[PDB]
């Protein structure tokens, strides 16, 4: 398993490793925080659907 | 005209009460005492605005 962690490196040279994983071209235009906005924002969207539960008893929905 | 009016008004009051409770038998419009026993909301139409208990 320690040799499996280095599997994608054995097929590459050092120059290819640096260009592949180290020298990623700079691009600061992405909305990186969309991952959190989708996750935490899902609580509000889930509430919009959940506030319509056809459970007749009020205390059941409580 | 006073006597004619109170005759028509008495029929009107019974006919007006008959709209909410129609006449099924000889008893006439709104002549059933069982309608005024304890009633509950139907299962498909509960109290929409407030708590029941
Ligand atoms: C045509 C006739 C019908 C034929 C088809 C019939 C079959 C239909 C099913 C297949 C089609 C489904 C379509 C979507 C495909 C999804 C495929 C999938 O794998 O999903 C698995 C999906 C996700 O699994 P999961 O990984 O465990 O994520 C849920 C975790 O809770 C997550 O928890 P977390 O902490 O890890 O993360 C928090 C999470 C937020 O998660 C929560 O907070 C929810 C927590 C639940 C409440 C807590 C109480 C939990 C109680 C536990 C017991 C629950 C049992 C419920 C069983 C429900 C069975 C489905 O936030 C997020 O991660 C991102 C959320 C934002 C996502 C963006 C929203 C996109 C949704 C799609 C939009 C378009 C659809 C139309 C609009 C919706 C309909 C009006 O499983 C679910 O279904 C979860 C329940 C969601 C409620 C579903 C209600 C919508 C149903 C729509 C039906 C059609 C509309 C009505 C049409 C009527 C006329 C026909
Ligand atoms: C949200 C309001 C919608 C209506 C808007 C009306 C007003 C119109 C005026 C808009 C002016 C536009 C100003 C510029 C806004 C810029 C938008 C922005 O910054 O985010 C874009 C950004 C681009 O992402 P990147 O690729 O990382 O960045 C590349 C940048 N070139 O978009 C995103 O991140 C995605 C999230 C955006 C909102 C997504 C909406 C999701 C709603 C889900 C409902 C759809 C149903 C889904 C069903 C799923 C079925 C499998």
């Amino acid at each position: 398993d320690f040799a499996e962690l280095l599997r994608p490196l054995r097929s590459l040279s050092f120059n290819q490793v640096v260009d592949r994983y180290v020298l990623i071209p700079p691009n600061h235009t992405f909305y990186r925080n969309w991952t959190y906005e989708k996750f935490l924002g899902g609580f509000g969207l889930s509430y919009l659907i959940l506030r319509e539960l056809p459970l007749r008893n009020f205390y059941a929905r409580v | 005209i006073e006597r004619m009016t109170e005759i028509a008004l008495h029929v009107f009051r019974k006919a007006r009460a008959g709209k909410v409770r129609p006449a099924q038998d000889v008893r006439g419009p709104d002549g059933n005492v069982n309608d005024f026993l304890e009633q509950r909301r139907p299962f498909e139409h509960p109290n929409p605005t407030g708590v029941t208990h």
